[PDB]
């Protein structure tokens, strides 16, 4: 009941308008049967896909408080906010695509400690900060982009970044 | 063929018939029994045969009625809804109190609890009269060359007008959108309700051996 | 006393007279009968003994929707005139027969009163009534009389009340000759046509000066004050002034007030007053009766308050419910006299203070259906109160402590309310009847104290709080309920101790409690007149099979979710709702036959019935939902099922059926038919697409059928879930897909299924919701999803042995959430135009024999979570899109020709 009390904290924050988060009620005991949810054995959530459905908000403190997780989904959506701190505790993610988004705010360093990550888009997002440094720490993240964003200070090469191209971090503010 | 229990009915197309006897216990050593004799596209025909004696002497034992299937719709969205009925009345004995009536039920919802009820009674014997506050009539409306009178009155939560024939109509036929839009003009029911069910059908007091043949009745929401 | 030809004047009128309700009893030629004075409706005078009084009228007693009075029918008999000093007469509500008021009364010479009132008298008024010059009161009110000259009233010039109300009155200048009666006090002229009918201001002019006192104007469709102006000239000496049912569109006339004497207006059901009281009120003084009743005042309830400040005093009676009035109940007090207050249903949003302290007179207050804020005042301040209403507000706090000084009320309803507790001293009401404090946030324990002394208690309503009820044990309830409605109540660990004693109730809802014992030895027999019975979602053990016993007005039993266990209890002969699931009965279900039964639904799923299943189910014919499922019942299906016309829910699965399935073709109105499970075997019935049209669920998996999925199918036009998974099947998937709507809208939710329970609140019925679930394979999981109906959307025809291609006419299914045709051997290729279906979450076509590349229309989804494309034959890159490239190697694996980001490179 308490990743269920997770997504209903996520649902009530955010504004739907083509109802696509009627089905979400706290009376079930798993989320499971839920759409746009995936499940996996032993009932835990472990992808949430939710592409151009037009949701509008902000993102929810406590969205990290599902461990099992995997694939977070919400590019193209009206969702207005701060990337949350506790992102850092989901110790599975995999994809993390929050791109044609308006979301204002820096890049968390907690978002580092993903030792598992492999997809990282936020694109044609308004951030304002710098590129976090411990973010370079994770050696399996295949792809990065941030472009179009308020981006500003050094460019960092070392490390994870080495295989990387100046594409992926391009139409900033300051780059150098 | 006939049934006699209590809830039972005889289903058919667009059309269901009930017994409903309802308030059975409030009368001692009585019977009664419905039953479907011939369909005919819209066309129905059934009958009620029955015989109540004694207890609560003053209360409806039974609405054996016809109602009809339809979608919901509200009523500022109703066309017509054109209506005949012909039925044929036999008493035994005496004592008689009964009533052939027309009900209407109407709500905010398409589903949900009844908050206006409209009668429309065609024939009243052996006393037997519409609910009313104050125990007169409220209005005199001629619609399609038939004479009525309108009372109100509580039930519980719910408002009952009744349109009572002035004289009584064994061969009726008309349109239930002019006792809708005068209720909505002039006594204030609104616009917005629900039509929820249209039903019609026979309303015993006391009776002797007494049977009601409905030769014919059709109705229709547009 | 009773002069012979008087007593014989009386019988023979009586003689034409058919009494059938025991009236003139009394009367008659027997000797013991032989004084007239003692008859009913007779009184004779004391020095001689003429009569002087016949009142043979009648009331009308009213019922649920209907009323009846005791009408006297025959022929009214010329003999009265024997009764020469008769100066009562009154013959009101009997109907004789409808025809002429009889003229022979135009020659009593002494009659001072007469009342032929609400008969069925018809005709125009005999021209005899000339002779009447002795008669005082005149009641010819509500026949169907024809009211078209008026020069008889000329010589009745002893007349102080005249009523001629529910007349085709047509008298153009009735003014004028109501005039000329100079002792006339009061005038009822309701429902005629007055309207059309207003007197010019030379009539006016040109009449004499008489006072009213009474003014029963009614049913006359004024709609303006230039029509009732004409009252206006009485304004010296009115009383009463009836004005209701006039569709009154405007401001009420400034002239009301300055009305002195005034004791009596009532100007309810009107079309809109436009703001309600005028300030030209507060002069009255006099006021002892205000109704404004459903007239749309949209007015400050201060202010009127403040504009009724002239009759503190003497106020008695405000009405003004049905209205449109804001603000707040403020110093309700100061109104000294007042002892009704009706002010249901406004828009009043604000609090109920008194800020003052002095004690009220109040004795009928209603407040119910507003938006009212804040806790109750001091009820310590309303001691005389017999009926306090107060649900559908927003009222908070503890109920006040004084709730207990009140010691005459008799209903109390407080539902719907935020409320927070309940007191201690509640208990010594002593006159209590009902307690509706149902929906509310309650906390804390009811012990005996608070239900010490209340005596005449009839209903107890304390649904769906967070209470608790704990009574010590040795304590005699002092009532006796009739209904019992404490649903989500902690009634204790153990089975509740004070129903031992509590015969003669009609409904026991004790639902949600947390009994978890045993069903105790003296909860044997329930009372003879019990209607409804709930005892689910407890965990209640025992022996039920000797606790249902016939009673003739069972309707609602419900024992589910518990741990009972034995055979199955008798079904009652009147019952509609048995629910008897999540238990642990066991046996055979043939004792569901021996009488008929007037039930609608019946749930006897997750038990342990066994055996084959009755061939008796014509006697049971009123079934809506019928749930056989998770039992272990066998053998064939019986033949009887098919006379279940009325059936639009079946439920059988995950049982141990067999052989071919009957013949359901007669079963009209079918929306649901799971059969999951079950081993049943045979050809598709080719009668489900033939006879079955409102088909909406299609649940026949895991079984055995072999052959070909008919096109006939398609004809169902409704169906949003189709499910044949594991059923040994054969043939080509139909082309014919296209016209199954409900496939095609975007977001459309399909209405819930409902079912009726008839004379539950009398004559009305009440509706159900059956929200019966549905074991789908969703997500790589076996689940059992809740509400399939309104949300599902799912085909399923995986590991069928199906051969062919996926049929191109799929693509314009946008409302597709769910597709599984794996397990196949289908070749071809993946359809151009799934792109389209843009909310489809769930795709499989894994261990297929496909072909061809993936299409880059699969970019388009957006929404897919699942995907499985592996041991299929295919070939190329796999489309570059977001969700695509999320998904595991595994999800494409088993293609010896297929490279793309996911596994390898071209
Ligand atoms: C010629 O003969 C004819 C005979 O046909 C005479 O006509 C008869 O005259 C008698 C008088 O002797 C009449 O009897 C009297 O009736 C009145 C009215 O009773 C009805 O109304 C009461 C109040 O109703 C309002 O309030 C209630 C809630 O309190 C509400 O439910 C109502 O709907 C109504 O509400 C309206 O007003 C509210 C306040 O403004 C508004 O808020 C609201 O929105 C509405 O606008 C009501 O209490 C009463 O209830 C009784 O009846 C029902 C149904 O049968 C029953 O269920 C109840 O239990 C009650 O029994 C009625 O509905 C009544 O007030 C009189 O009471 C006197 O007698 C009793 C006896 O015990 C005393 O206790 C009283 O103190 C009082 O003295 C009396 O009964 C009769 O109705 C009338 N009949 C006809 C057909 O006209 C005629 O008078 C004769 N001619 C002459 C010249 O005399
Ligand atoms: C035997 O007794 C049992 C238990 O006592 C009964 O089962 C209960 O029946 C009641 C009445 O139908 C149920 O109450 C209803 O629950 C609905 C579902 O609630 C969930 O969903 C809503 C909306 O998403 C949430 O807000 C809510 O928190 C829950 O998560 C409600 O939607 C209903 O509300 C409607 O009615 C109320 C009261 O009239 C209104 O105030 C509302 O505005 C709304 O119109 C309602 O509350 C209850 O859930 C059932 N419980 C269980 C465990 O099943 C049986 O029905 C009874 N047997 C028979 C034959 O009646
Ligand atoms: C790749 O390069 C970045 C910088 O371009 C490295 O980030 C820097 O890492 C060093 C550690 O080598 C950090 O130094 C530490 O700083 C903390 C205070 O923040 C101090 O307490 C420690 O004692 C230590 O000095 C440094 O802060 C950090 N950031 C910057 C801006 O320099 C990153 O570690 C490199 N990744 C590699 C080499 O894998
Ligand atoms: C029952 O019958 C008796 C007798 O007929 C009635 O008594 C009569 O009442 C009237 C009215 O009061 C009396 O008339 C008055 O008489 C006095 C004295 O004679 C006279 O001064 C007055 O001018 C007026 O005429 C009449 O005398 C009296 N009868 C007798 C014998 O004294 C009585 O009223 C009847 N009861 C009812 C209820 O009608
Ligand atoms: C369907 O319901 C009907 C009626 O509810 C059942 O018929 C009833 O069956 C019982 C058992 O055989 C009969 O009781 C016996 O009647 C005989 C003859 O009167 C009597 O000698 C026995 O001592 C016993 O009382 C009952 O009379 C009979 N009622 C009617 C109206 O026929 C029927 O069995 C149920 N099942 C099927 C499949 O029809
Ligand atoms: C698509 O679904 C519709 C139903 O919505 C199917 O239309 C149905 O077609 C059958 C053909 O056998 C019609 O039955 C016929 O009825 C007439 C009049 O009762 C009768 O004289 C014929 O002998 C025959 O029984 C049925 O009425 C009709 N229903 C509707 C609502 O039009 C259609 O066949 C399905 N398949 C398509 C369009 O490919
Ligand atoms: C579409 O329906 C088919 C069946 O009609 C579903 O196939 C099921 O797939 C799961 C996962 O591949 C199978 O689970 C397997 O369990 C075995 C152990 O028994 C394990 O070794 C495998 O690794 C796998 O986890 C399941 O057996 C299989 N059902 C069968 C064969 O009857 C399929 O999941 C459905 N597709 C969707 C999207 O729901
Ligand atoms: C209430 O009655 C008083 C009289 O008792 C009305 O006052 C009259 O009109 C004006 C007031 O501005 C003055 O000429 C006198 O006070 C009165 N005139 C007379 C007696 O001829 C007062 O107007 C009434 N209330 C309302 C709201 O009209
Ligand atoms: C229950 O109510 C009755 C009212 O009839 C109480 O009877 C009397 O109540 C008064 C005060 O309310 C006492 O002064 C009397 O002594 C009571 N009479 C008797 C014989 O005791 C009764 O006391 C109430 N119940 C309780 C437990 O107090
Ligand atoms: C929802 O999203 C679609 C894009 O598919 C867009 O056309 C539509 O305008 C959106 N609706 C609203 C209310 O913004
Ligand atoms: C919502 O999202 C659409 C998609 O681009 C965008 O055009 C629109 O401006 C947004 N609405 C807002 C931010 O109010
Ligand atoms: C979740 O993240 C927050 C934010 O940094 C952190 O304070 C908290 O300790 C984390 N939870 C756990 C269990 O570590
Ligand atoms: C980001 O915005 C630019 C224009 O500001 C637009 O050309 C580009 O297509 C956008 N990114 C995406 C992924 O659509
Ligand atoms: C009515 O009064 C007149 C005047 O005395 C009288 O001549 C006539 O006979 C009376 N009518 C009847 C029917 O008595
Ligand atoms: C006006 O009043 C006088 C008073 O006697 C009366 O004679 C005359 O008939 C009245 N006018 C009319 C038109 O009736
Ligand atoms: C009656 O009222 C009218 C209107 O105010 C007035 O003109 C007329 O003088 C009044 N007549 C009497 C006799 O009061
Ligand atoms: C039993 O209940 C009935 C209502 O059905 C009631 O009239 C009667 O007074 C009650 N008797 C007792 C002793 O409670
Ligand atoms: C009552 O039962 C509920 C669940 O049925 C449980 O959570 C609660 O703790 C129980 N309370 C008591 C006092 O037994
Ligand atoms: C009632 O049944 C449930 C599940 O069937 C079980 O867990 C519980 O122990 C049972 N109650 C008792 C008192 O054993
Ligand atoms: C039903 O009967 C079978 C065979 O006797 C048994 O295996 C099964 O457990 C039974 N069902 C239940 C729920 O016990
Ligand atoms: C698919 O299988 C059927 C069954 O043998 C075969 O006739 C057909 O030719 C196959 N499809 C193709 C494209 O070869
Ligand atoms: C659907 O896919 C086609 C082919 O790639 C593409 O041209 C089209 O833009 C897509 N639709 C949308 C709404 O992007």
């Amino acid at each position: 009941n308490i990743e269920g009390d997770a997504l209903n904290a996520l649902k009530t924050n955010l504004a739907d308008p083509n109802n696509v988060l009627q089905s979400w009620d706290p009376t079930l005991v798993n989320p499971c049967t839920w759409f746009h949810v995936t499940c996996n054995s032993e009932n835990s959530v472990t992808r949430v896909d939710l592409g151009n459905a037009n949701l509008s908000g902000q993102l929810v403190p406590q969205l990290g408080q599902l461990p099992n997780l995997q694939y977070l989904e919400l590019y193209s959506n009206n969702i207005s906010g701060r990337i949350p701190f506790e992102l850092g505790n989901l110790t599975n993610l995999v994809s993390l695509d929050l791109y044609l988004n308006r979301l204002n705010g820096p890049i968390p360093d907690t978002l580092g400690k993903l030792q598992k990550l492999r997809f990282l888009r936020l694109n044609n997002n308004s951030l304002n900060g710098r590129i976090p440094m411990l973010l370079t720490t994770v050696i399996s993240l295949q792809v990065l982009d941030l472009s179009n964003n308020n981006l500003t200070g050094p460019v960092p090469v070392n490390g994870s970044f080495s295989l990387f191209t100046p594409i992926s971090f391009a139409n900033n503010p300051l780059d150098i | 063929g006939d049934y006699c229990g209590q809830w039972d009915w005889a289903k058919s197309t667009n059309y269901i018939v009930y017994n409903n006897l309802w308030n059975k216990n409030a009368a001692a050593s009585g019977s009664q029994c419905t039953g479907v004799d011939k369909i005919s596209g819209s066309t129905i025909a059934w009958h009620t045969s029955y015989t109540w004696t004694g207890g609560a002497a003053t209360e409806v034992k039974s609405y054996s009625n016809a109602a009809l299937v339809f979608s919901k719709k509200q009523i500022k969205n109703i066309k017509s809804i054109p209506t005949k009925m012909k039925y044929s009345y036999s008493h035994s004995s005496g004592t008689f109190v009964a009533d052939v009536s027309y009900d209407l039920f109407t709500s905010s919802t398409a589903s949900g609890s009844n908050e206006y009820e409209i009668m429309i009674w065609l024939a009243a014997y052996g006393g037997a009269g519409p609910i009313s506050s104050t125990g007169k009539a409220i209005a005199t409306v001629t619609i399609g060359s038939n004479s009525f009178k309108l009372y109100k009155g509580p039930n519980g939560s719910t408002t009952v007008f009744s349109f009572v024939a002035t004289k009584t109509i064994t061969n009726f036929s008309a349109d239930l959108q002019k006792f809708l839009s005068y209720l909505t003009k002039n006594q204030g029911l609104p616009s917005s309700q629900y039509l929820i069910t249209l039903e019609a059908g026979t309303e015993p007091f006391v009776g002797t051996n007494a049977k009601m043949t409905v030769s014919s009745f059709s109705a229709a929401v547009n | 006393l009773c002069i012979e030809k008087e007593r014989d004047a009386l019988l023979e009128f009586k003689r034409g007279l058919s009494d059938n309700f025991g009236q003139l009893s009394t009367w008659g030629d027997e000797e013991d009968k032989k004084e007239c004075c003692k008859w009913k409706g007779i009184e004779c005078n004391k020095t001689t003994g003429h009569v002087i009084v016949l009142d043979l009228h009648n009331a009308f007693t009213c019922s649920a929707s209907a009323c009846f009075a005791p009408r006297l029918t025959g022929k009214l008999s010329p003999s009265l005139l024997e009764l020469e000093y008769l100066n009562f007469l009154d013959l009101s509500v009997n109907e004789f027969e409808r025809s002429e008021i009889p003229r022979f009364i135009c020659s009593f010479k002494r009659l001072e009163y007469l009342n032929l009132s609400s008969s069925f008298f018809s005709g125009l008024i005999p021209t005899q009534f000339k002779n009447l010059t002795s008669l005082r009161i005149l009641d010819l009110g509500y026949n169907n009389l024809i009211v078209k000259d008026l020069t008889w009233l000329s010589h009745l010039s002893s007349l102080e009340l005249l009523s001629l109300g529910g007349s085709d009155f047509q008298v153009k200048n009735w003014f004028q000759e109501i005039t000329k009666l100079p002792l006339l006090k009061e005038l009822d002229l309701s429902l005629c046509g007055l309207s059309k009918l207003v007197p010019s201001p030379a009539e006016i002019a040109n009449s004499s000066l008489i006072s009213l006192s009474v003014l029963h104007l009614c049913c006359n469709e004024f709609s303006s004050s230039a029509k009732y102006s004409w009252l206006f000239n009485f304004s010296t000496s009115l009383t009463s002034i009836d004005l209701s049912n006039n569709q009154l569109d405007g401001q009420i006339d400034d002239r009301f007030g300055n009305l002195m004497y005034l004791e009596h207006l009532n100007l309810a059901n009107e079309l809109n007053l436009k703001g309600g009281i005028p300030s030209s009120f507060g002069n009255l003084t006099r006021l002892r009766y205000l109704d404004m009743s459903n007239t749309r005042t949209y007015q400050w309830l201060p202010e009127l308050f403040v504009r009724l400040s002239g009759s503190r005093k003497t106020l008695e009676v405000l009405g003004l419910n049905d209205n449109s009035m804001f603000g707040s109940l403020v110093d309700v007090t100061r109104f000294s006299a007042l002892k009704r207050l009706y002010l249901q249903k406004n828009v009043l949003n604000g609090f109920f203070m008194e800020r003052f302290g002095q004690v009220s007179s109040l004795e009928y207050l209603d407040l119910s259906d507003n938006q009212m804020r804040g806790p109750l005042p001091d009820l310590a301040l309303f001691p005389s109160l017999r009926e306090l209403h107060l649900g559908s507000n927003h009222f908070n706090g503890r109920i006040p402590q004084g709730i207990g000084k009140l010691s005459q009320l008799k209903i109390l309803d407080v539902s719907s309310n935020r409320l927070e507790g309940l007191p201690e001293s509640m208990g010594q009401l002593s006159n209590l009847e009902s307690f509706d404090a149902s929906y509310n946030v309650l906390k804390g324990t009811i012990t005996e104290s608070h239900l010490s002394n209340l005596s005449s208690l009839v209903d107890l309503d304390l649904s769906f709080n967070s209470l608790a009820l704990k009574t010590s044990i040795d304590w005699l309830p002092p009532f006796q309920l009739q209904v019992i409605n404490l649903p989500s109540c902690n009634l204790g660990p153990s089975f509740p101790k004070w129903l031992q004693s509590q015969n003669n109730y009609t409904v026991l809802d004790i639902s949600l409690a947390n009994i978890s014992d045993a069903l105790p030895s003296w909860f044997s027999g329930l009372p003879p007149d019990i209607k409804i019975l709930n005892l689910s979602n407890n965990q209640i053990s025992g022996r039920v099979s000797d606790l249902i016993e016939n009673a003739y007005d069972y309707m609602v039993i419900d024992l589910s979710s518990n741990n009972f266990s034995g055979p199955l209890p008798l079904v009652p002969t009147n019952v509609q709702i048995f629910y008897l699931h999540k238990n642990q009965f066991f046996g055979s279900i043939s004792s569901i036959c021996k009488s008929t039964t007037g039930a609608t639904s019946l749930d006897l799923s997750h038990n342990q019935f066994s055996g084959e299943l009755p061939d008796c189910w014509m006697n049971a014919t009123n079934l809506a939902v019928l749930n056989l499922a998770y039992n272990n019942f066998s053998g064939k299906l019986p033949q009887s099922l098919g006379s279940l016309t009325n059936l639009e829910a079946l439920y059988m699965r995950q049982n141990s059926f067999s052989g071919m399935l009957p013949s359901l073709s007669q079963c009209q109105s079918l929306q649901i038919l799971d059969l999951g499970g079950n081993k049943l075997t045979g050809r598709i019935p080719a009668w489900i697409g033939t006879d079955l049209l409102n088909l909406r669920i299609l649940s026949l998996r895991f079984n055995k059928f072999y052959g070909s999925i008919s096109p006939i199918i398609c004809q169902l036009q409704f169906l949003q879930i189709l499910d044949l998974s594991a059923n040994g099947l054969a043939g080509k998937i139909p082309q014919c897909f296209n016209n199954f709507t409900l496939l095609h809208q975007e977001n459309g939710l399909g209405e819930p299924m409902e079912f009726l329970v008839q004379g539950f609140y009398g004559k009305y019925p009440r509706h159900y919701s059956y929200l019966g679930n549905l074991l789908v394979q969703w997500k790589n999981q076996e689940a059992e999803y809740k509400n399939p109906l309104t949300y599902l959307k799912t085909i399923d025809l995986s590991s069928n042995k199906l051969v062919g291609g996926i049929p191109k006419e799929m693509a314009e299914m946008r409302g597709l959430k769910s597709l599984n045709l794996s397990r196949n051997d289908l070749n071809g290729s993946i359809i151009k135009g799934i792109g389209q279906m843009k909310m489809l979450e769930s795709l499989d076509l894994s261990r297929n024999q496909l072909s061809g590349m993936i299409p880059k229309d699969l970019a388009n989804l957006t929404f897919i979570g699942v995907l499985d494309l592996s041991n299929n034959h295919l070939s190329g890159r796999i489309p570059s899109s977001t969700q695509l490239q999320t998904f595991e190697r595994s999800s494409y694996s088993g293609n010896a020709q297929l490279c793309g980001p996911p596994l390898q490179e071209c």
